[PDB]
């Protein structure tokens, strides 16, 4: 058997350098791509707005220490990207990704029964 | 066991065909026998006792 | 060389197309049998004290 | 047709004029000015600049030279060594 | 079971305006003996015909002309 | 939208009842109200319906057409939408639509006249009788949806009978019936933008040269929302429009660019984009589909308004009354025209316009 | 600009036939409804054991193509969507896409408890609790699986829903 | 308006359109040859009506070939 | 007498063996046949 | 009035005989899908439509009225060039060729000396219509049914077109009506059995019918270039795809069965001995006789269509460039050889009479 297009075998990473660079790769390839993720799934937005949306989930995992947790993030990542590339996402879940997103005060929750 | 149910749009098929012909070839044959009485219109239509 | 039939044995098989004129013969026959269907809602399939429907 | 019509100095003046659309330190770029100590780019921000860069020049780093890169007069002697038209169709070229 | 001659046999004991409701329902003229007829008014029978095939023995006559549920 | 779209979990309503909600919003939640929404099948009624029975709102639909209805059931759970074959000339069943709610919503009214309703049967006929219908079955809130440029001495029929049915609703519901005047609505479906995104338009010279402020149907759908639920919003006049000025001209224009029908030189003219024609011809070609068409086609009375402009009535309350910022139509133009763009297609690359090279393509449509 | 209004005309469904275009809209209503409920053509939509059961409709025994019901591949074709079998989160917007192909006039059929509610897989993460979230339904068909007969008597009770379908004099007398 | 050769642009932009001109202009000649050999009622001209026909459909499939083995060599690669 | 069981005799055997006799004449005859009927329809053909 | 409304008539009476011959033409097509789903379903064991009219003689009158009650699916309501073009061409194609069809001896809208080679260009025509619909189209199943409409008629086109001519060679004309009346005292399935098989394998190609059905493949290309048909769109190629059946049945029973010659010539003058020919009666009689022989043959390839629909499986369609290059070629190529020696041999060389 031959695997699917733009696959990767999945290696567990015991170094944090090379595991640095293998995520900046990766972070390359989603900014090279979002001009295909809005030409496929047909969005609303520009590329630029896609490139941006991709830094964000980037940073949230910028000061991750532990190195299996890098490792899964990472395997998690590619996984991601192999499913954006090559369609498999239905054009709804991509549009609803997009569609993430001022807290009430304490009186506020109280009067219409809080959380 | 002939199932006549099924031989019925066979029938309808068949007389079909014969429409086409029964049509064709007693219409054109009565036109061209029409025409070929006379040089107008009252001996074409109307037939002579004699 | 092996073969136990000739070679005009196996292209009269061949070219008159010997096992599909069979096919059809069978099935004719069938045209010629009672068929299964019945006729619902005037009629109604076998029923079991067992079975399982409204509450 | 098929071959480059890039020139040092135009490469450059793309290539300055793309940075400046960033939000780096200082618009006077050349071919000495570092990403990290003259512009101010992290890690994210000179990635952002490469594939800005890549678009540009219908180019694509590779991954070793991307990650080693430090200087603007290395993106220009990347670009000049490595770009190449598209091919067209059939009908493009004779016709 | 698909013959003409069962056809013809069922419609000279129905009569023409029971086989033609039957012709409009039912899609096929068959006859039978009458077993009863429950509370709604639907007329229920039994064929005697050797020639009846397993499952179809017993059926319903309806009370509506067009419209059978 | 939102999550949970109350302000508390408990409502009194003006006429009595006490209306507790269960529930964090979701679909098998409740809010204790039940609304009838008359003239849910149409444009507007399907974004009102669906926002109601999205969040527990027991949602009566009167409803002629049987086929339309059927999408409205997807909206709420079990049980939350209701449906009532009706007739405005039928009083015993609009008295059914409203015995049981606590809210009733007027969207019933047309800008065209037939065989059996004239503009008066429904834009006053109509509104008064379920008005007073409202009334004597003990509803707390009535919401009527006039038009934008509702005046009672108009010399358009569809202003004039839209004017005057605002009168008639609070002359019989009372003080207390809240009226709403949106301005031409842009969605999925938009009448609005169906007509400009039409391209054999007929006398366009004379029928797009009206101006208006274009408003999103969805924050139309939504404030009606916020009237409902909030009881201090009771006898007010909602003037419900957008920011920005535009004429159908402009849009037009700016929409063909995005259509990308101007790819050729040739293509827009010989495709029938531009049908000028002399007023007299619109005059008499509008009067003769009225007795040869049978569907609604544009209309005399639609051919006078082309010259009236929309005016905003100073005295009526907007969008920040009810704490809401309006939407912008650059913001909104190019994913409701999106359907629309002829090849697309991922083709070699979409041009997706944000919302400021809409900004930017309209300076250039304006520009000679 | 004044208005008179009548109070007591019955709604479609019980209006009487009282001029001669009421019987001719009737008559145009009734031969299109003749049309659509003989040739009654479903959309190969099987998804699970409640598709056994829809492939013994075709069998001899009970023989659909006789009462005119012939399956489609393509919606385009298609005017009947049988929905035969779970409906998964990874299956609906297949699913929604696939009726809104549909050329109009459409209906659809739910059959068995897994696309009426959920049925056995109610509590399941990756199952719709019934299929008239995602598509309006025009008659659901109960049983796990519901028998061939169960399914004819719910299009039977379908086709008894278009025959009395009025589009034509809803125009004349509605509109 | 020949004279400015016109005809040229009626000739779409591709190699194929260039195909189709030449089968044009080759069938105008067999529809004079048609057209002079009816009239003259000659039959000489009608068998040279049928060996233009036959020749220009010759052609027809030596271009396409080329063309086609012309589309193969930018294809090479066929890593699958 | 409270069970189904099978009679004390047992039951008859059934068939299962594949029972697909060969039909037709040999491929010899139908040979001759075709060339028969080339061989009489030329000469019909030849006296018209 | 009178005179003039009775020679009115013969104004417009030659106008009656098309629509008399169009009716007839379409009761036989309509029929047709009707009769094909009856002897599929005795040959499977079930009935087949018997609920739509008295005895199911109203199926195909509801197929067509519930299609003609359906939305068009086309992107906007201009782009009826695209999906419309397709059907009509594909329509026109195969109406044209029924020009030719003698129900009688010179009961052809069209005589002429090249008949044949008239039935052969406009049904070629119908190739090209079908071929339309997958127009730089964006559905896949549409462009991969496309792609085997060409290799099917690569397949067929030379084999059908060179069994005609052999046909027309043993006859010396290209006149269908003389191939016909050629007939009177052998039936060319005598002596060319081998080439009606030859024939009719080539119809079922032509037609793209099972055992040749890899354009509309079901189970392969969903519909094939009909999988974004619906409404008038699909009822027109539907309509011409039976509309073929028809015509290759009925050519089929011309080439090699006589056309509308009498089974027996002794019932034929019985038959006919009963009226007065100098009654009109007597060739109304005589035009549905040889209507009606026409029919009978015509019938059994149109029963022969579904028969061999309901017995054998799908051949896919790159064995069947194969077979109809390797083996009917060779074969057919061999018989227009054979035949002219045969027959100089013989100094039996055919001549027009
Ligand atoms: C005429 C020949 C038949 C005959 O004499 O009468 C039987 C036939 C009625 O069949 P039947 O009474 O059911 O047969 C007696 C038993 O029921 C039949 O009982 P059975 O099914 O047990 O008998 C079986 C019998 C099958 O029954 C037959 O014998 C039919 C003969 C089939 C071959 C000839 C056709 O034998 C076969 O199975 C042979 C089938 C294999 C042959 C395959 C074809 C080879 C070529 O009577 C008629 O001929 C008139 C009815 C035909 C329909 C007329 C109206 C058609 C509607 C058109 C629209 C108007
Ligand atoms: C529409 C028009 C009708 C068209 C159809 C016309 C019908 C007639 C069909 C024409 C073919 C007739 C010729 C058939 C005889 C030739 C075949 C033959 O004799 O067999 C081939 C033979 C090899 O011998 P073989 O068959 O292999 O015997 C050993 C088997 N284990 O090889 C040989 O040595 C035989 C060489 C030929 C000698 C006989 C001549
Ligand atoms: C060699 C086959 C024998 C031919 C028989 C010819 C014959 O008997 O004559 C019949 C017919 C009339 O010819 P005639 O001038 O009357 O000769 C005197 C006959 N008593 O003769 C004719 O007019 C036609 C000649 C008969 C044509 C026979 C064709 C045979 C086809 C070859 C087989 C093809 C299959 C392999
Ligand atoms: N751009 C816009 O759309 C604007 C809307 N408005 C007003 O907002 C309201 C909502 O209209 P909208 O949804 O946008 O589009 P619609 O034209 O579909 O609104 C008409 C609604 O009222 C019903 N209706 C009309 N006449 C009758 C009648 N005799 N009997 C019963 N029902 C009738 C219709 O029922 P059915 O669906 O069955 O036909 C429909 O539901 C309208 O009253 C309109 O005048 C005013 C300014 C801008
Ligand atoms: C033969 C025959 O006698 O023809 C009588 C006809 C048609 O008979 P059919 O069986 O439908 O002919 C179909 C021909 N097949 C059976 C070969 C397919 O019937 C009448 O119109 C009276
Ligand atoms: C008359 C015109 C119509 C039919 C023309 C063509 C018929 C077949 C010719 C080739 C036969 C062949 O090649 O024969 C080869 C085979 C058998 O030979 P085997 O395997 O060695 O037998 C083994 C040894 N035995 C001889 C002891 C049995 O025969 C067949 O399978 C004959 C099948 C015919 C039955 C169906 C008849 C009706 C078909 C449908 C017609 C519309
Ligand atoms: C071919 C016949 C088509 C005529 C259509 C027609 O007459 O319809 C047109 C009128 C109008 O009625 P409407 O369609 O409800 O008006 C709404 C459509 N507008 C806004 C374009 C006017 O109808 C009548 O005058 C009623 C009598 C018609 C009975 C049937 C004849
Ligand atoms: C060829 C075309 C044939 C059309 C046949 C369909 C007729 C139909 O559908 O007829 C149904 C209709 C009416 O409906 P009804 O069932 O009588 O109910 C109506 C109840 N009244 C009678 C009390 C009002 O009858 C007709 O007015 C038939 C007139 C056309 C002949
Ligand atoms: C011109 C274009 C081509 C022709 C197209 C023809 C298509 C076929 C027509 C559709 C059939 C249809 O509609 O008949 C089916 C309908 C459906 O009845 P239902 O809905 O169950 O209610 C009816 C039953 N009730 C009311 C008790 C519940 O029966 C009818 O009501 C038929 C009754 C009227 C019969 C009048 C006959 C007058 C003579 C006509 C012949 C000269
Ligand atoms: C073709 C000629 C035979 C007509 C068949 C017929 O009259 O068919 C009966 C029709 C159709 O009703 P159905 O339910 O399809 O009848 C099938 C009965 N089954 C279910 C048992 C199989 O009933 C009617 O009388 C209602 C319509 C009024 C008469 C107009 C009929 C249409 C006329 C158009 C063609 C002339
Ligand atoms: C192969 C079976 C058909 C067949 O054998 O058909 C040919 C034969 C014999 O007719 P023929 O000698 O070809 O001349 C035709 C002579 N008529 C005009 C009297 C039919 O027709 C039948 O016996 C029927
Ligand atoms: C000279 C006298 C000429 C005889 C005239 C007839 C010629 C026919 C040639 C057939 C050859 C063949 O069937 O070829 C088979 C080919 C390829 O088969 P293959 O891959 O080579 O395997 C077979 C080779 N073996 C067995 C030696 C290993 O494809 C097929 O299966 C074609 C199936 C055609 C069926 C069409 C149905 C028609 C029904 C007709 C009802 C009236
Ligand atoms: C006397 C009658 C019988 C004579 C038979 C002679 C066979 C010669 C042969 O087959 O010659 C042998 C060669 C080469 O054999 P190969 O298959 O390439 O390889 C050989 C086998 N290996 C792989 C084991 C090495 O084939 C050829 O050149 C085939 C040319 C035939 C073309 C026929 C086209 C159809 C025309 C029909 C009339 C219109
Ligand atoms: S309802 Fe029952 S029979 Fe039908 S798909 Fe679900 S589990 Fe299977």
């Amino acid at each position: 058997t031959n695997p699917t297009a733009f696959a990767q075998t999945t290696r567990y990473v015991k170094d944090s350098t090379e595991m640095r660079t293998l995520v900046l790769n990766l972070y390359r390839r989603y900014l090279r791509h979002s001009r295909g993720f809005v030409n496929n799934y047909n969005l609303d937005i520009p590329a630029s707005q896609v490139r941006t949306k991709i830094r964000q989930e980037f940073e949230r995992q910028r000061f991750v220490k532990d190195l299996p947790l890098k490792n899964v993030l990472y395997m998690k990542a590619q996984m991601e990207f192999q499913e954006l590339v090559n369609f498999w996402k239905q054009q709804c879940h991509v549009m609803q990704y997009f569609e993430s997103i001022k807290g009430d005060s304490f009186v506020q929750k109280f009067l219409k029964g809080a959380q | 066991m002939i199932p006549f149910e099924a031989l019925i749009p066979y029938a309808i098929m068949f007389a079909g065909f014969c429409l086409g012909g029964g049509v064709m070839n007693s219409a054109i044959t009565a036109d061209i026998t029409k025409r070929a009485r006379g040089p107008n219109q009252e001996i074409k239509r109307n037939v002579g006792e004699d | 060389e092996e073969s136990s039939e000739s070679a005009l044995s196996k292209a009269t098989k061949w070219y008159l197309l010997s096992e599909i004129f069979r096919g059809l013969y069978i099935t004719l026959e069938m045209y010629f049998r009672a068929p299964y269907t019945i006729y619902y809602p005037f009629e109604k399939g076998p029923v079991s004290p067992r079975f399982r429907g409204e509450h | 047709q098929s071959a480059s019509t890039l020139t040092k100095e135009d490469v450059l003046t793309r290539s300055v004029s793309v940075l400046r659309g960033f939000e780096v330190k200082t618009k006077d770029i050349d071919l000495q000015t570092t990403f990290v100590q003259d512009l101010g780019m992290d890690s994210l921000d000179l990635n952002d600049a490469l594939v800005a860069l890549e678009e540009e020049f219908d180019v694509v780093f590779d991954d070793k030279t991307a990650n080693e890169i430090k200087t603007v007069g290395e993106v220009v002697d990347f670009v000049l060594a490595n770009y190449l038209p598209t091919e067209q169709s059939i009908n493009h070229t004779i016709r | 079971s698909s013959s003409i001659q069962r056809t013809l046999r069922n419609l000279w004991k129905n009569g023409f305006k029971k086989s033609f409701k039957q012709l409009q329902g039912y899609n096929d003229i068959k006859s039978g003996r009458l077993v009863g007829t429950d509370s709604f008014g639907n007329k229920f029978y039994e064929v005697d015909d050797p020639v009846e095939i397993h499952m179809r023995t017993r059926f319903v006559e309806y009370t509506g002309f067009w419209r059978q549920d | 939208v939102s999550t949970f779209p109350l302000k508390s979990d408990i409502n009194i309503t003006k006429s009595g009842k006490t209306l507790l909600s269960v529930g964090q919003g979701g679909r098998s939640s409740r809010t204790g109200f039940t609304a009838t929404v008359f003239g849910g099948t149409g444009f507007l009624g399907r974004v009102v319906v669906s926002k109601l029975a999205k969040h527990g709102t027991n949602v009566v639909v009167p409803f002629r057409n049987d086929r339309a209805r059927r999408q409205l059931k997807v909206n709420g759970d079990l049980g939350v939408v209701n449906f009532v074959e009706f007739d405005i000339r039928n009083l015993k069943s609009i008295e059914d639509s409203v015995k049981y709610s606590d809210i009733v919503i007027n969207l019933i009214g047309t800008e065209h006249f037939s065989k059996n309703f004239s503009i008066e049967d429904v834009n006053i006929g109509a509104a008064e009788r379920i008005a007073k219908a409202a009334k004597e079955a003990g509803v707390s809130r009535l919401i009527h949806v006039s038009s934008y440029n509702a005046n009672p001495s108009s010399s358009s029929d569809f202003y004039a009978t839209k004017g005057i049915g605002e009168q008639v609703v609070r002359d019989n519901f009372g003080p207390d019936a809240t009226i709403v005047r949106p301005a031409p609505m842009y969605f999925r479906n938009s009448p609005f933008l169906n007509e400009l995104l039409q391209i054999k338009a007929l006398g366009g010279n004379v029928i797009f040269k009206k101006e208006v402020y274009p408003v999103h149907a969805l924050q139309v759908g939504e404030a009606i929302e916020r009237i409902a639920f909030d009881d201090a919003t009771a006898g007010q006049t909602y003037e419900l429009f957008g920011k920005e000025r535009y004429s159908k001209k402009e849009l037009r224009e700016m929409i063909k660019h995005i259509i990308h029908i101007g790819q050729r030189g040739y293509y827009p003219y010989s495709a029938g984009f531009y049908l000028p024609a002399p007023e007299p011809f619109l005059y008499a070609f509008a009067l003769i589909r009225q007795y040869i068409s049978s569907q609604p086609r544009f209309n005399v009375d639609q051919l006078k308004r082309s010259h009236i402009n929309q005016e905003i009535d100073q005295s009526a309350k907007t969008f920040t009354d009810l704490g809401m910022v309006p939407d912008e139509l650059s913001e909104y133009l190019y994913r409701y025209v999106k359907p629309h763009i002829s090849y697309t297609s991922q083709t070699q690359n979409r041009t997706v316009y944000s919302k400021e090279d809409i900004e930017k393509l309209r300076d250039y449509v304006n520009t000679p | 600009y004044s208005s008179d209004l009548p109070t007591d005309i019955p709604v479609l469904s019980k209006r009487p036939h009282t001029n001669l275009l009421d019987y001719t809209f009737t008559t145009f209503d009734k031969m299109k409804n003749w049309a659509r409920k003989s040739s009654f053509w479903p959309m190969t939509f099987g998804l699970a054991c409640c598709a056994v059961e829809m492939m013994h409709v075709s069998a001899p025994r009970y023989d659909q193509d006789r009462l005119g019901i012939i399956f489609r591949a393509s919606p385009r074709q298609s005017d009947i969507m049988i929905v035969a079998g779970t409906v998964t989160n990874k299956m609906a917007p297949a699913l929604r896409q696939v009726y809104d192909q549909m050329p109009y006039p459409r209906w659809v059929i739910s059959m068995g408890s897994c696309a009426n509610g959920g049925g056995y897989y109610h509590y399941s993460y990756s199952v719709v609790r019934g299929v008239d979230r995602i598509v309006p339904v025009d008659i659901y068909v109960p049983g796990c699986p519901p028998t061939s007969e169960a399914l004819m008597y719910g299009v039977f009770q379908l086709q008894k829903k278009m025959m009395d379908g009025q589009t034509h004099r809803m125009w004349y007398r509605s509109y | 308006m020949d004279l400015i050769l016109l005809m040229l642009v009626a000739v779409g932009l591709n190699i194929i359109d260039i195909y189709i001109m030449i089968e044009i202009l080759i069938m105008g000649c067999t529809v004079n040859t048609i057209y002079s050999a009816s009239l003259d009622n000659d039959m000489i001209g009608l068998i040279y009506s049928l060996i233009q026909i036959i020749i220009a459909g010759v052609e027809s499939a030596i271009g396409l070939s080329i063309l086609v083995n012309y589309n193969r060599i930018r294809n090479s690669e066929e890593i699958e | 007498a409270t069970q189904d069981l099978p009679p004390i005799s047992g039951y008859a055997p059934i068939q299962w063996k594949r029972n697909l006799p060969s039909r037709g004449f040999r491929p010899v005859i139908w040979f001759l046949g075709l060339c028969t009927a080339t061989g009489y329809g030329f000469y019909q053909i030849s006296l018209a | 009035m009178l005179n003039n409304l009775f020679d009115f008539i013969e104004y417009i009476e030659y106008w009656l005989i098309i629509v008399a011959f169009v009716a007839s033409v379409l009761i036989v097509v309509a029929y047709l899908t009707v009769a094909e789903r009856k002897t599929m379903g005795y040959m499977q064991r079930r009935l087949g439509p018997n609920a739509v009219g008295y005895y199911g003689v109203l199926m195909a009158v509801a197929d067509a009225l519930k299609l003609l009650s359906k939305e068009i699916v086309l992107p906007h309501n201009g782009d009826i060039i695209y999906v419309m073009s397709g059907p009509l061409i594909s329509l026109f194609s195969v109406l044209l060729s029924w020009a030719v069809i003698p129900f009688g001896p010179g009961l052809s809208l069209l005589d002429s000396e090249y008949s044949i080679i008239y039935l052969l260009a406009s049904g070629s025509i119908g190739v090209f219509g079908t071929v339309i619909v997958g127009w730089m189209s964006n559905s896949k199943y549409t462009v991969l049914a496309t792609v085997r409409t060409t290799a099917q008629l690569i397949s067929y086109e030379l084999v059908l077109t060179t069994v005609v001519f052999i046909i027309a060679l043993i006859v010396s004309s290209l006149n269908i009506n003389v191939i016909i009346e050629s007939q009177y005292n052998i039936w060319y399935i005598i002596p060319f059995f081998p080439l009606c098989l030859i024939f009719f394998i080539s119809a079922l190609a032509e037609t793209a019918r099972p055992p040749f059905d890899n354009v509309e493949a079901e189970s392969e290309l969903v519909s094939g270039h009909m999988t974004e048909l619906s409404a008038s769109p699909f009822v027109i190629f539907f309509l011409s795809e039976y509309c073929s059946m028809v015509l290759m049945s009925t050519l089929t029973a011309i080439f090699f069965f006589g056309g509308y010659l009498p089974f027996s010539n002794t019932i034929h003058h019985l038959i006919l001995n009963l009226f007065d020919q100098h009654s009109i009666y007597y060739f109304i009689i005589e035009g549905i006789l040889l209507s009606g022989y026409l029919a009978i043959k015509a019938n059994f390839f149109m029963f022969s269509f579904v028969w061999i629909r309901a017995a054998a499986p799908r051949l896919r369609y790159d064995l069947l460039i194969l077979f109809c290059w390797y083996v009917l070629l060779p074969i057919v190529f061999a018989i227009v050889v054979f035949a002219p020696g045969i027959l100089y041999c013989f100094d039996a060389l055919p001549v027009i009479i």
